[PDB]
């Protein structure tokens, strides 16, 4: 396939590393009582692993030589969860941060003691005006074609 | 009160409660939904 | 505002605080961590404490009689703790949400009178209807006056008010009880009550 | 009184309810600007038309064919019947087709009444209207175009707008279209909603 890799459902080595990691889970469950804490516990996670080997296969994820799920950032639409749409999700979620910052500096910036409403949150303004970075992207397009997200002057 | 209300917003104290919060979302989410290396919803 | 300079305190012998001129239903004077110093944060909590009240009124009704009334064979309300899971036509879930909008909605009333007194008193579609009440807290109408027992003239209803707080501070403790005996016992309340009774000198909470 | 969405709050100094359809909703601050808002008012009504026409041919076609009149397919389906040409053929004739009648529209919506007149034709023009509701031929009943009528048509179009987030949510976690979601439900209501959906 892609970079000459092969679908960890179909691989062998992936599933060779599934069967050790469970494997050695299974003997730290051993020489304890067969229902006590830590032995439930080892359970649970052992169950927990099984799910995170399905789930990985189950996603269609490329494993290499040593079985280990290698991550493709061309392009490729086969691919796109792996870091394009959580690309896209970051980007959102940095840009609201960064946005609701720019905005809390243009408001704060018009008193006489801006500096102590930095050192000390107006948290009433903060939290009237963290809810604008949901729209941050429109918010911001409007204002770089309107021409004002860039200060000119400078 | 008024003063306690302000002193609870210092920056120091106020950043701490926010990357409390920040910690506690992360790790419920991660509680939720473990072992994520892609989004595999669409 | 009456301010009852000699009004009964709460700890006798000693001044109360300024921000509390005995002005509110039932002031005695009881705020040592100063919560209320502020006149804002005073009226927000004035509003909370008679909504808790309020709410806590109608979980001492709801919890005590139906018990109080099914220890003597009357009919057959389930343990009022763990009556939340004893289950009914639908989920929890839809009942929950379905509430939560319905319950929501006239908190959002309530929210938008008590920031802004008295820009909410008419109704949305028959816009002749008019709220009655003038304070925030006491909105008074057809629907929460329909006797108009404490339309009177400001004096009966001073002493009316402060009735109200008392019976709610009592409610609101008696509530809270309720629960900590429920999670600290495994009995009811009605339960608690007749066995302290019938034995006070050693059935009390000192008996684990 | 310009209508309230909320009754305790005060309306935005930019809303001064010249504009139809105004209820002083803007939370987020989106049009505090001028030109914000004259591009925003264009970009509401287009969209929402389009909604408006995109739910009506989406649900009213689901129960004419639910009543045994016509069989038509679900409109979560209906792209996967094939017509009598291709349909990257008819993707790039509706491409060109938009290209030129969404250009016309926006350099009237850049410099109102500079595209009012035909091009090929130099008689046929458009009489001087204002930018978002283009009359003469547009309208051949020749209606009033009335400040009520107008927010009623804004009014439904933001009906139709909800509708159609509604109609692709519930097709993604239901699995089907809204007439069958509309019958099933109000079969047995208290057991079918979201909470037994999800
Ligand atoms: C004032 C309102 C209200 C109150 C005080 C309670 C109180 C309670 N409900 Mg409950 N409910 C309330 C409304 C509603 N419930 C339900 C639906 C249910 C269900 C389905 C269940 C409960 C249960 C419970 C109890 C669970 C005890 C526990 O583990 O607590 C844990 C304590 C905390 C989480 C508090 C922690 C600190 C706090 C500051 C946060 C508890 C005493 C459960 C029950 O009966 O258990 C025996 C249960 O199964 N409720 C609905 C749906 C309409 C409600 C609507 O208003
Ligand atoms: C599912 C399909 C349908 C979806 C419909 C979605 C609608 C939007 C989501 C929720 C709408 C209801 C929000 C809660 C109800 C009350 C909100 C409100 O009026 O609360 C009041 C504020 C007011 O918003 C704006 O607030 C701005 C600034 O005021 C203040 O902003 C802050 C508010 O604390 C500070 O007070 C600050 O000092 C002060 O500048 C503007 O200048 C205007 O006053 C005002 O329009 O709305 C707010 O954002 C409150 C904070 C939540 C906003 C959520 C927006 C949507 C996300
Ligand atoms: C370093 C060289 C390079 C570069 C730059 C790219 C770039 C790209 N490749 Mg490619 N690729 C490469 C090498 C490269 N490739 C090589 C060597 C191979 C052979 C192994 C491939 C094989 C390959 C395949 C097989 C495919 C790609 C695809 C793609 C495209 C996927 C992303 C997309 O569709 O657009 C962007 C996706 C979006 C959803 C757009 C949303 C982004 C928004 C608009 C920006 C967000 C900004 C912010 C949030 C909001 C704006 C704010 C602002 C207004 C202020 C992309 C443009 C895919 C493709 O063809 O594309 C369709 C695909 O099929 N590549
Ligand atoms: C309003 C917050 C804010 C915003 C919008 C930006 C924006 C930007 N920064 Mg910057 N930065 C910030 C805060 C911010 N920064 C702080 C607090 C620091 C001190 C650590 C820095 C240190 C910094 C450096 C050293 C550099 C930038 C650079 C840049 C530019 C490139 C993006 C980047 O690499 O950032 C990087 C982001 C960081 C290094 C850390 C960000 C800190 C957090 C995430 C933001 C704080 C948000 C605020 C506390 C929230 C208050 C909201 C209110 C409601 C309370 C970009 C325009 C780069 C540049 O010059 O571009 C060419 C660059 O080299 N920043
Ligand atoms: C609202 C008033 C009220 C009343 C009338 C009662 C009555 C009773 N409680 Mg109870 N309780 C209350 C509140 C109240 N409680 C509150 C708020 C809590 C949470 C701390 C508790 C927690 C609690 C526990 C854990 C237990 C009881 C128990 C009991 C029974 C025996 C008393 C005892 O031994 O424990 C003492 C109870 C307390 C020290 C809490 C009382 C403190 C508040 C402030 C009430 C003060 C009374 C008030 C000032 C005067 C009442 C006015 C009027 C009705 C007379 C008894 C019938 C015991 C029982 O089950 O009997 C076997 C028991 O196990 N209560
Ligand atoms: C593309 C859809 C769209 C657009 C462009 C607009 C645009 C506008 N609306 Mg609006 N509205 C819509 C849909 C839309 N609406 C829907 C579906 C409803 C039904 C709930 C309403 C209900 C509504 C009311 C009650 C009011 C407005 C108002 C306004 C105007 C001021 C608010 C504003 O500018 O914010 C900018 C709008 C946007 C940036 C749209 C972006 C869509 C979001 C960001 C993405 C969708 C997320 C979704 C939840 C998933 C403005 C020109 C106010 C007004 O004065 O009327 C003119 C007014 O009070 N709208
Ligand atoms: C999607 C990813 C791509 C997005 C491209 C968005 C459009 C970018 C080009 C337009 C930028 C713009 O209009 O502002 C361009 C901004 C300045 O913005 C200009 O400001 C002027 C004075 O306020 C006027 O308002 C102009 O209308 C405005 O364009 O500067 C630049 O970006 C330099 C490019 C040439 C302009
Ligand atoms: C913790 C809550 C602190 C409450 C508080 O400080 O406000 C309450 C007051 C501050 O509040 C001030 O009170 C003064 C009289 O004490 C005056 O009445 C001022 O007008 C009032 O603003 O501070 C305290 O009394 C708390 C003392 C320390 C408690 C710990
Ligand atoms: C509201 C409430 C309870 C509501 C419960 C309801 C509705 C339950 C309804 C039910 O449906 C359930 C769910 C189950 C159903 O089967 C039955 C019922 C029962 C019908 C309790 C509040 C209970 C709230 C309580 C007890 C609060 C106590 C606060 C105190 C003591 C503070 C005092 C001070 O703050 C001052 C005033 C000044 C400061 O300076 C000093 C200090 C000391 C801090
Ligand atoms: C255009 C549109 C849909 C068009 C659909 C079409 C053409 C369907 C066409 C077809 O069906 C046919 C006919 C036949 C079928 O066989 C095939 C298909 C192809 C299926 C939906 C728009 C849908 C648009 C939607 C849902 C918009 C939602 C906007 C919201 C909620 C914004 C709210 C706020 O913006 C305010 C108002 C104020 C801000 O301050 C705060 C916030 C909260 C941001
Ligand atoms: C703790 C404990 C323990 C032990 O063991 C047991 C016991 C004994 C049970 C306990 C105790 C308890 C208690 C104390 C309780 C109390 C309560 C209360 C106070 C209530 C009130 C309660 C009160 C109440 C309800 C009240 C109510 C009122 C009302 C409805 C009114 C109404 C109305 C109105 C508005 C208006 C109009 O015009 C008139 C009318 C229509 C008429």
């Amino acid at each position: 396939d892609i970079a000459g890799l092969t679908p960890c459902k179909d691989s062998k080595q992936f599933a060779k590393r599934e069967k050790q990691s469970i494997k050695k889970l299974e003997s730290s469950l051993k020489l304890y009582a067969p229902d006590s804490a830590p032995a439930l516990a080892i359970n649970a996670t052992i169950e927990k692993t099984k799910r995170r080997f399905d789930n990985y296969g189950k996603q269609g994820l490329l494993c290499g030589a040593d079985g280990l799920p290698h991550l493709i950032v061309s392009g490729d639409q086969r691919h796109w969860g792996e870091f394009i749409t959580p690309g896209i999700l970051f980007l959102y979620i940095a840009g609201w941060i960064g946005w609701v910052g720019r905005s809390y500096l243009i408001a704060i910036r018009d008193d006489k003691k801006p500096t102590q409403k930095e050192i000390i949150i107006d948290v009433p303004l903060a939290t009237g005006l963290v809810f604008r970075g949901f729209s941050w992207p429109i918010a911001a397009y409007r204002e770089l074609l309107n021409g004002e997200l860039v200060a000119k002057d400078v | 009160m008024r003063d306690l209300k302000t002193y609870l917003s210092v920056a120091p104290v106020a950043s701490t409660l926010w990357f409390a919060a920040l910690a506690g979302l992360l790790i419920e989410i991660n509680r939720f939904f473990p072992d994520a290396l892609t989004f595999p919803f669409f | 505002t009456v301010a009852e300079p000699d009004r009964p305190l709460w700890f006798p012998g000693s001044t109360p605080p300024p921000w509390l001129d005995g002005s509110l239903p039932g002031d005695f004077g009881f705020d040592p961590l100063g919560l209320g110093s502020d006149p804002e944060s005073l009226r927000w909590n004035v509003q909370a404490e008679l909504v808790h009240s309020r709410w806590a009124m109608l979980g001492a009704a709801g919890i005590f009689i139906p018990e109080f009334l099914t220890k003597l064979g009357i009919l057959n309300t389930p343990s009022w703790y763990t009556a939340g899971e004893q289950e009914y036509f639908t989920d929890t879930t839809t009942l929950f949400i379905v509430e939560l909008v319905f319950i929501g909605w006239a908190e959002g009333r309530r929210w938008a009178d008590i920031l802004n007194p008295g820009c909410v008193n008419t109704d949305p579609i028959f816009p002749n209807n008019k709220l009655t009440g003038t304070d925030v807290g006491y909105p008074g109408g057809l629907w929460f006056d329909p006797l108009g027992w404490g339309s009177a003239s400001p004096q009966k209803l001073k002493e009316l008010r402060t009735k109200e707080i008392k019976n709610g501070r009592l409610a609101m403790l008696a509530v809270m009880g309720a629960w900590f005996q429920h999670i600290y016992t495994g009995t009811g309340p009605i339960d608690n009550l007749f066995a302290h009774l019938a034995d006070p000198g050693h059935a009390t909470i000192f008996a684990a | 009184k310009k209508g309230e969405w909320l009754p305790g709050l005060a309306s935005p100094g930019y809303l001064t309810g010249s504009l139809p359809g105004d209820n002083g909703f803007d939370p987020l601050g989106l049009a505090e600007d001028p030109e914000n808002l004259k591009w925003f008012v264009q970009a509401e009504l287009v969209n929402g038309r389009w909604a408006m026409l995109g739910v009506a041919g989406m649900l009213l076609p689901e129960v004419f064919t639910s009543i045994g009149i016509i069989n038509v397919p679900k409109w979560y389906d209906a792209g996967k019947e094939e017509y009598f040409a291709s349909s990257s053929t008819l993707f790039v004739i509706e491409f060109i087709l938009f290209h030129y009648v969404e250009i016309r529209r926006w350099q009237d919506i850049k410099n109102p009444g500079s595209v009012n007149q035909d091009p090929i034709f130099k008689q046929y023009s458009l009489p001087a209207g204002e930018v978002g509701y283009p009359g003469g031929i547009f309208n051949p009943l020749n209606f009033a175009p009335t400040l009520e009528a107008k927010e009623k048509e804004i009014a439904n179009g933001r009906l139709a707008m909800l509708a159609f987030l509604g109609f692709i949510i519930q097709h993604n976690v239901t699995g089907k279209g809204p007439f069958d979601n509309l019958l099933q439900h109000i079969s047995d209501p208290w057991h079918n909603t979201i909470v037994q959906t999800l």
